[PDB]
RNA sequence: GGGGCCUGACUGCGAGGCCUGCAAGCCGAGCAGGGGCGAAAGCCGGGCCUAGUGAACCGGUGGUCCCGUGUGGAAGGGCCA
RNA sequence: CUGGUGUUGGCUCUUGGUCGCGCCUGCGUAGGAUAGGUGGGAGCCUGUGAACCCCCGCCUCCGGGUGGGGGG
């Protein structure tokens, strides 16, 4: 659990897929892709109880670093 | 992103400055760097504190003002010294008024204050616009006598 | 002076109403004799595809309706004996160019409406006076056209800029009136619309007296 | 093979048979509204025929004003074409 | 590899479109046009009360003006 980002959490899920379009303008549609992947936000520093850096993600991060809540800056 | 402002924004006004200097941007660099804070309710608060007691000094300082004012204004300025027919051999300095005026009327005023073109001698009966309080003061009667 | 004074008496920025416009309409043309009152406005279509053209009449004319009848001989004829009052040829045409209109309506024989489109389109379509055909005022029946000119009709067609215009009160003819007939026309080329157009209908839309002073206002009242 | 006016090379339908394991495919008097040819008896539901061809779905568009996921609407859909 | 977006903040230099407003402005050869054109005709008989007609010089081929001088 070394990815997250303290405030909440934001990694994981995601199912991607392709088509082909071409829909209620005239016509149905036609389904493809089949994968999965990643997909998050972004990481930076700050500090807790005696160090600690942080690391997080940018929307938590604009929020508790403006502020904070179980730790400071 | 609101703003607020501690110093700049141009060179200093750090008053009623809030400026939308936008996210991260403003963010970091200018308070990062330690110019001013984000609203903080905590702040907000703040600004109309702070302001509400330099209100408090300013009114208030207008009263200490008018009640002096008032007072002096109706008093009289009486002052003794030395002389011949018409001028005093030693000056008069309203440096001396307020020795004087202070020393035996009672009431504690500057010596930058007052209006002179400069130092008076043609005794008694002659009055001084005398500046006291930024946009009011007191324009009163002078009068000084060589008591002889 | 004649306009400065005219200048400060209406404004730079409003839609007043019909009846009112007219007031000042009047209030500003006390010019010699008296300065016909007419409607000028923006169509918003466009003139290069004839199907957007809009035009026809509108609706006081009268046996005091006098006629020009344009043709070329057998109509020379026709028009005259029919009823017409001022009959001739592209001679007519050329002599309306130069300074001469006195007819009330004017009428053409399908053998001479180029020229009456071309070389009086300005000096017919203001007032009216190009003949217009489905607008009774053009055909093989040029004596038919002029003799049923009377019934009251005033016409209207769009301008290849965009603006239509003509006739909708006398400087004189009552502020009721005015109104009476500044909105009649909103109703006759309102209509007239045409039929592959969309956007926005009235653009500008003004009441006035030819030279001089123009308001515009909201046809809707 | 020509001339005359005309267009049913129509909707709603069809009793009853051909060929048929399937769906097809094919045929038709008469009946109704509504025409057209003649004076009329009557023919005319494309063409001298037997080829000029195709599921079901999936979608469009010109009517319907049936359904309309609280009811009043409409997206959307059912049917006609 | 690549357009938009995110933490990727300041300073100044700059050319493009667009609608709006403000005044510009021409050529289908005396009936196909006058300063384009449609609503006109060049004023249906015309406008600050300074250049009024006659007269030099000043501004993107010019009127907007032009300084007037002049003025039945």
């Amino acid at each position: 659990m070394q990815k997250d980002l303290h405030p909440k959490a934001v990694p994981c899920k995601i199912i991607y897929q392709g088509q082909v379009v071409m829909e209620t303008m005239s016509t149905r549609p036609e389904i493809h892709v089949d994968v999965w992947s990643g997909v998050h936000p972004f990481w930076t520093g700050e500090e807790r109880f005696l160090d600690t850096e942080g690391r997080v993600d940018k929307f938590n991060k604009r929020f508790g670093d403006s502020y904070r809540r179980g730790s400071k800056k | 992103m609101k703003v607020i402002f501690l110093k700049d924004v141009k060179g200093k006004g750090k008053k009623g400055e809030i400026k939308n200097v936008a996210d991260g941007y403003a963010n970091n660099f200018l308070f990062k760097q330690g110019l001013a804070i984000e609203a903080t309710p905590a702040n907000l608060k703040a600004l109309e504190a702070q302001k509400q007691k330099e209100q408090r000094q300013a009114a208030e300082e207008l009263a200490n003002a008018k009640k002096l004012k008032e007072q002096l204004e109706k008093l009289t300025v009486t002052i003794p010294a030395k002389a011949g027919e018409g001028r005093l051999f030693g000056s008069i300095t309203s440096k001396q008024i307020a020795e004087s005026l202070q020393a035996q009327h009672g009431l504690k005023l500057d010596k930058r204050k007052i209006e002179l073109a400069d130092a008076i001698r043609a005794l008694g009966y002659t009055n001084v616009p005398v500046k006291l309080h930024p946009e009011v003061t007191a324009t009163l009667k002078v009068h000084v006598t060589e008591q002889k | 002076k004649r306009y400065r004074a005219l200048l400060e008496k209406v404004d730079p920025n409003k839609i007043y109403t019909i009846d009112e416009a007219a007031h000042l309409v009047k209030e500003l043309a006390t010019a010699k004799f008296d300065e016909t009152v007419e409607v000028h406005a923006k169509l918003g279509i466009d003139p290069r595809r004839s199907d957007q053209n809009v035009r026809g009449t509108v609706s006081g004319l009268g046996k005091q309706v006098r006629v020009l009848a344009i043709a070329k001989g057998e109509k020379i004829k026709e028009a005259e004996e029919a009823g017409a009052d001022y009959v001739g040829g592209e001679e007519i045409i050329q002599k309306i160019l130069d300074g001469w209109m006195d007819f009330d309506a004017v009428v053409a024989t399908p053998d001479v409406m180029g020229a009456v489109g071309s070389k009086l389109g300005r000096i017919l379509g203001p007032r009216g006076l190009l003949p217009n055909p489905k607008a009774g005022t053009v055909g093989f029946n040029i004596g038919e056209i002029i003799r049923e000119i009377k019934a009251g009709r005033i016409e209207f067609r769009n301008d290849k800029t965009g603006a239509i215009h003509a006739p909708v009160g006398k400087a004189s003819f009552p502020p009721e009136k005015l109104a009476d007939n500044i909105r009649a026309f909103i109703r006759a080329l309102e209509a007239h619309k045409p039929e592959g157009a969309k956007g926005t209908f009235l653009r500008s839309v003004y009441v006035t007296t030819t030279m001089g002073p123009s308001v515009r206002i909201n046809p809707h009242s």
